RNA sequence: ACUCUGGUUUCUCUUCAGAUCGCAUAAAUCUUUCGCACUAAAGAUUUCCGUGGAGAGGAACAACUCUGAGU
């Protein structure tokens, strides 16, 4: 997230592109983060984020 | 449906990290038509749901309130409404005028 | 306990008995939570924030809290949604980042060098027509909209 | 602990004292009520949770009264 | 229309708060529950996420616009 913000502030991508990147780094991020194996309980939060992404 | 309704009446009388919630766990499969196809919340022809596209939401209106508005409004009221609609269309065109490639 | 300029903290970070550093390292998750909470909103381009730079420099925590007026935040979110819908329906050739940053093993970019120099691009600020947005023209966009208006807000 | 207890010093003592004071200050929010409730719960559990040692504690206290002749005349269980 | 204790902002500490302490929402342990528990419910406990109440102390600039009061 911090590096995406830096790239948004380094002129690599547009601000709308930064918002899309944040949306990707939050929703559908269980695959990217891979925190489910570390703590199985987080899968509920991952499913909630997926549902929020679907609604949005 | 009908057989499903009768079966429901009789019934009332008597590891793996799944990422996406499967559609099996969904609800709102109602046999009755009245509780399946219910009239939407048409806010007196002047409102709609949030988030959805305003142009799309207004386009897909039921037109029931619009008919009453066009068959009840006064002639001067009709002229004022036409002027307001013309102003809104001009604003949309100005928005459409700023779009180019 | 007077404050100090951030330049000293940046120099210490770029420059820095392992007792003091190891002892105070026990609060990194709090710093991570503070950094997540104090991330800039889409309406803001650069969001300066106050932090707590440890003497050892092991962890710096953002002392500020993200308190925002509810109607102002709702208006910002609605304007952001409208602008996003417009940009999506217009810029159909949208190339989302949709990838991890290039630093697979690269050293972290120095915020002084590659982040404190380039002027950022314009954020997602919906156009404000003074015909209907006059009462909230200046109050619509800010890190803290009413951080100084005594008449409107409580204060700092 | 991943950090060996060996490499300490007076500065280490000061840093540890400061960190422990900060932790104790940040842990005193509900510390009094939590401690009182936990003590009451332990007292309640003492009614239904006798230690194996506690079990034979009353017998072991009186068992010391056996004299040396009594503690030496104990026959082998084979007879 | 006379006068009068009465300024707000902000920092810190203590203490209390079952009030939707917060128009938000997590974690952990035990317990009961059918398993053979991310994909599950119940009861409790605890720590965070951060508040309101009051008191105490501190530094900035308002001194009576204001209001309550002494006409």
């Amino acid at each position: 997230v911090v590096d995406s913000h830096v790239q948004y502030r380094l002129g690599n991508v547009d601000a709308f592109q930064l918002a899309d990147g944040l949306q990707y780094i939050f929703a559908h991020v269980g695959q990217l983060t891979g925190m489910y194996r570390y703590k199985y309980k987080l899968m509920r939060q991952i499913r909630m984020c997926k549902d929020l992404k679907h609604l949005i | 449906d009908k057989s499903k309704e009768l079966h429901a009446i009789k019934e009332r009388y008597l590891r793996k990290f799944v990422f996406e919630w499967d559609a099996s766990e969904d609800t709102s499969i109602d046999y009755n038509p009245l509780y399946k196809e219910r009239h939407q919340v048409q806010l007196l022809g002047r409102g709609f749901i949030a988030g959805i596209d305003l142009k799309q939401q207004k386009r897909e209106q039921s037109r029931f309130y619009g008919d009453l508005m066009e068959k009840r409004r006064t002639l001067e009221e009709k002229e004022q409404e036409e002027a307001r609609l013309r102003k809104l269309r001009k604003k949309e065109a100005k928005q459409r005028w700023d779009d180019r490639h | 306990k007077e404050d100090m300029p951030p330049e000293h903290v940046r120099k210490i970070i770029r420059d820095h008995d392992k007792r003091v550093y190891l002892g105070a390292l026990k609060y990194m998750p709090h710093a991570v939570l503070k950094l997540l909470e104090n991330m800039p909103m889409p309406w803001e381009q650069i969001r300066d924030v106050p932090v707590l730079y440890h003497i050892t420099g092991a962890i710096s925590f953002v002392n500020e809290i993200p308190w925002v007026i509810e109607p102002v935040y709702i208006s910002q979110w609605g304007s952001m949604w409208i602008m996003m819908r417009r940009e999506k329906r217009d810029r159909r050739h949208f190339k989302r980042m949709r990838f991890p940053p290039f630093d697979d093993e690269e050293p972290p970019l120095d915020y002084a060098d590659n982040i404190l120099d380039v002027e950022p691009l314009e954020a997602i600020q919906l156009e404000l027509d003074p015909e209907e947005d006059a009462p909230v023209l200046d109050w619509f966009y800010d890190h803290q909209p009413l951080r100084d208006s005594r008449k409107y807000v409580n204060g700092s | 602990s991943l950090f060996s207890s060996g490499p300490y010093e007076k500065d280490d003592e000061e840093a540890d004292a400061i960190y422990a004071a900060l932790d104790k200050r940040m842990d005193e929010r509900r510390k009094e009520r939590r401690e009182q409730r936990e003590k009451e719960e332990i007292e309640k559990y003492r009614m239904e949770r006798p230690k194996i040692q506690q079990q034979f504690s009353d017998l072991k206290r009186k068992l010391a009264e056996v004299t040396e002749e009594e503690w030496l005349s104990i026959p082998e269980v084979g007879d």
